[PDB]
């Protein structure tokens, strides 16, 4: 899935276009 | 986009930089 390794947030936070709101 | 393990406080804050859509909310650990 995501997270749960490196933490990433670094190259899938167009993913985390999705988180906010 | 340098560094790397921040999902913390960094996948959220780092948000507020990706999204930045009044707020946000991922999934911590604890």
């Amino acid at each position: 899935g995501i997270v749960e390794q490196s933490c990433t947030s670094i190259s899938s936070l167009y993913q985390l276009e999705n988180y906010c709101n | 986009f340098v560094n790397q393990h921040l999902c913390g406080s960094d996948l959220v804050e780092a948000l507020y930089l990706v999204c930045g859509e009044r707020g946000f909310f991922y999934t911590k650990p604890t």
